[PDB]
């Protein structure tokens, strides 16, 4: 198919690439912690 | 350079008789889904995983077919 | 032309003569990743209201994904150490749930639906389960093409149409993916460009031309679904083949 | 705002990592052998006319 | 050009087999709706969604083949 | 050049075996759903062999594709 | 360092200044027209090439 | 001549044009005046 | 081709395709504006000693420079306010002083030779004289194509062949600087391409081929006095230019 | 394209009448310059009959000049 | 094709015999200079902007035959 | 390419022409030196610059044409 094969390949998978390694370290450090806090600050208060 | 053209399109016009070995799939999933939730009401989210794993995982070898017949008519 | 949908522009452009930097420059792909990254930071940057343990209406929609994600790979991979690769199969999710959301809109486009990124990050995914195997589990890694208590006589055949099914497993899991989300928009452009010059012959087919306009509004409604489902069958399927790799059947 | 908290990424996922750099080399020169083809000499955005050369031109 | 537009008007021809998957699948979902519903009138409202999901998820496959027949007949 | 025509018949009715296997997979994890649903003290016992019968049925439904890729690629 | 002057160079270098416009527009549309010939419509580096149309090629 | 006839024009003018009104103005407001502040000073402690 | 030195080679890069943004982006010819640019910056900045009295050694040399075009530009304009057009009349040496002597480096490149630019300057400094001399003297400006006393019924012939003198000045001040640097620079290649093959002949003509290396000596001896007086021209016909457009003759 | 090419010879010959030229600018300012040297009070006088002598010959030189670019481009 | 860039060279041959209205012409200004230098030795810081700018400003009449003739070899 | 190549010789042999404007340059210049010299034998370390300044100047217009004829010789 005529769309999908350009020279771009390398655009696709660079910035692919970068992305996930980004959402990776993003997510894994920022952001299911940031709800792992809630959970231990809920489960703490109701624990008392 | 007719020829090619035109054993190209036949031959994507072939390469979706597959998607029949799909959709019956996807129906003999779900219809053991449906019998297997109608005679135990409290096994519905043990068995739904397994529903939507071997609908999917099924559907991918009708899917696969698809693009021998998309590399056909566009490639 | 009905698959003019998917054409890369680029925008902001970059080059040289010296070395080539045509790499890394900002496309249409490049900008809805950059969308997709502002968008999955908006879900949980300014979602919280001040910090409050409360988690405002927004926040039950991210507790959802979490925990519908985290009770899907405790179910598969369920070991003693579970949650060290709970990450990646989180940020495998939530890519594919935003890019086939984001891709519904009319005037947009799909990074799902590029085949060579796509199977790309599916062979990724496979030789990072082939090498981690091969660290953790030395020469005994190949235990996994013998399935179980089997009759030595017809062992090699059922070893051969194993590793077949093994590597296999390199491209399947990508082009599932990319399969389904072309499909999809495929056909609701053809079906659009079909009911448009079904509407532009003779007055009387405006007239009950409310029949393939419905049509066309069940394939959208059948869409998000056939798009969601399919981000939790990545994520499913990169949780069996992480049993499969860490632990040895 | 938010606080950092420094989660082991890399003594857990460096397999991913190193099959990314192989993919990535890997796909460098199936996109520098496939920039070649009869199909695909003259398109002119393709980076080979932003350093020196120009115009085959004999297929 | 004849022979590459008489191509497509078999290729359309070829890529109408595959709705048989989709005919014969939906009557397999809603036969086994039926099948549930009478060992158990109470797990309708339980049932009947997957149903209706698994009528969409065939009818897919179905449309699938059949927007390659629209491509061969027009595009 | 025939042959680059022919090619691609052949590689458009080399792609009509994954109808037994879309098919196959549906009856091996049909089979499955009715043996939880029937005894709920099974799941982790005969996943497995749901797996490995999987994995088997695709691959030869796979054949078909390889033999497919080697008629339009070589 | 060096303290700047406030030194009279707009109400002595008007004409200057215009004629300088009239001749960057007017070099211009020469360039659009030069840019446009038969010798010069292959070259792959004009910046027609960088957004949309490929090769008239027809000489 | 082929090489004074690019597609290079506007490039040449532009950056030509921009280093002369940045001369002008970067030699009017800096740089002879700080030759003229010496020439002022030399006669102004020799006038003392 | 002995004229392969002037080749415009694009180093930084940019492009779009919103807009033409290929106009500007770092090149052969804008790196070394840059870098005339500093040299210039470089002649004043910190030449002078922590902004001492005295004026030590390098400030001579931009003593003098200055001097003789203070006391060039009193000769030509030489009215009631000569100063006000001073700057300009420095800056259009400065430029072509410094870019003469950077283009005798051997592996470098000549700004004064490319044409369009100069042409381009030299009309820009055409046009506003006409300008600057409309706006000052009215419709009388036109009294400058009459030279004299002179009998009026040869008057409209001496009016015709003096305005085709006077839009001739428009390109002759040009390219008469192009034209010398980009004869010297295409003489000094083309005999050193002669005294190359010369010298790969039989070895008897390495020994006593130093003659024509002294004669490429003394050709690059000349060519920075013929790069230095045209610096000095372009600079005394633009103050004589500016006397007609000032002042009615 | 006989006169595409023999139009370059005719821009090539009508250049040969700068030679009056240049000789003339020459014999002005070395008029000039005698005059000057001759008589040191007479510069600001007699200068711009020089700078008029010089803008005649060299229109009059300009002639062959606008003639060649007639010739090598119209 | 071959009349075009011989003519053409011709041409271009033809069209630097301008540059002997320049030799003499640097030579008679530079003639006067000098005479005029030696008979009023007080002269020279007056009469040596006149030379420089009647030198340059005659040899331009050479150049623009030299011009003509690059134009014709490589234009 | 006989054409071209024989048209080349013919312009080498036009462009030698223009050296004789720097023959009676360089020779107008030096006549003027020694009637100066001989007017004045005081201005010596004066004029004499201005002397082997002049004759540089009309020895580049000779150069100039001379490497018109090396180029239609060999370029």
């Amino acid at each position: 198919m005529p769309q999908l094969v350009p020279f771009y390949f390398m655009n696709q998978l660079t910035y692919g690439f970068l992305l996930m390694i980004t959402l990776l370290i993003l997510f894994s450090q920022f952001f299911l912690p940031m709800i792992l806090r809630l959970y231990v600050s809920r489960l703490f208060i109701s624990k008392l | 350079m007719q020829l090619v053209l035109a054993a190209k399109y036949i031959g994507a016009g072939i390469s979706t008789i597959g998607l029949l070995g799909a959709g019956i799939g996807i129906a003999i999933v779900f219809a053991a889904l449906i019998n297997g939730v109608s005679r135990n009401p409290s096994i519905k989210d043990t068995v739904f995983p397994m529903a939507i794993l071997g609908f999917a995982l099924s559907e991918a070898t009708g899917l696969f077919c698809l693009m021998v017949s998309f590399l056909l008519l566009f490639g | 032309s009905p698959l003019d949908q998917f054409e890369i522009r680029t925008l902001f452009g970059l080059q040289s003569s010296f070395i080539d930097l045509s790499c890394l420059n900002l496309t249409t792909f490049s900008l809805y990743t950059i969308i997709v990254l502002l968008v999955i930071t908006s879900l949980y940057t300014l979602t919280n209201n001040n910090n409050k343990i409360i988690g405002s209406r927004w926040l039950i929609s991210q507790e959802a994904i979490y925990d519908t994600i985290m009770n899907m790979t405790k179910g598969q991979i369920g070991g003693k150490n579970w949650g060290l690769y709970f990450p990646m199969i989180f940020t495998l999710f939530m890519f594919i749930f935003i890019a086939n959301l984001i891709s519904m809109i009319p005037y947009s486009f799909a990074l799902s639906a590029h085949l060579v990124f796509i199977i790309s990050l599916s062979i990724v995914i496979w030789l990072g389960n082939t090498i981690l195997g091969l660290y953790k589990h030395g020469w005994v890694f190949f235990s996994l093409f013998v399935p179980a208590g089997t009759p030595l006589p017809l062992v090699p055949l059922l070893v051969i149409i194993e590793t077949l099914s093994y590597f296999a497993r390199a491209i399947s899991l990508g082009l599932r993916l990319g399969s389904n989300i072309l499909a999809g928009h495929l056909l609701m452009v053809i079906l659009a460009g079909l009911t448009f010059n079904f509407m532009l012959i003779n007055l009387f087919t405006l007239v009950f031309g409310f029949v393939p306009l419905a049509m066309i509004l069940a394939i959208m409604m059948l869409e998000f679904a056939i798009g969601i489902i399919q981000g939790y069958v990545w994520a499913i399927l990169t949780a069996s083949y992480l049993k499969d790799a860490v632990y040895l059947h | 705002m938010l606080k950092r908290f420094p989660t082991p990424i890399l003594k857990v996922y460096w397999p991913f990592f190193v099959a990314g750099a192989a993919v990535y080399y890997g796909m460098s020169k199936a996109a520098d052998l496939s920039s070649n083809t009869k199909e695909f000499i003259n398109d002119p955005r393709n980076p080979r006319f932003a350093k020196g050369g120009k115009f085959v031109e004999v297929d």
